[PDB]
């Protein structure tokens, strides 16, 4: 319950594979992450859905949990729907 | 200096 938004952050390693996570779910799948980091992250919900500005080292370390375990619930899988 | 440009939900 308290361990997802109350959460300490990641490491480098931890937060660049996080970004090949996500670029490794299928659009379908992806367009909940962009969703979740610009819902998390106020500051870059100026960037256009298409061409999303994320900037890891910004990020909340709720936010970083939230993108890592939902994108592992995924690739954790046969991930090809749309792949 | 790591950045996440998502390029997808694109309009077809």
């Amino acid at each position: 319950s308290e361990e997802e938004d109350k959460c300490k952050p990641m490491s480098y390693e931890e937060k660049r594979q996080l970004s090949l996570d996500i670029n490794k779910l299928p659009g379908e799948k992806l367009g909940r992450v962009v969703h979740i980091i610009q819902s998390r992250e106020p500051s870059l919900k100026n960037s256009n859905p298409d061409e999303i500005e994320i900037d890891f080292e910004t990020l909340k370390p709720s936010t970083l949990r939230e993108l890592e375990r939902y994108v592992t619930s995924c690739l954790r899988k046969k991930r090809k729907p749309q792949a | 200096e790591i950045k996440l440009k998502i390029t997808k939900t694109i309009q077809n």
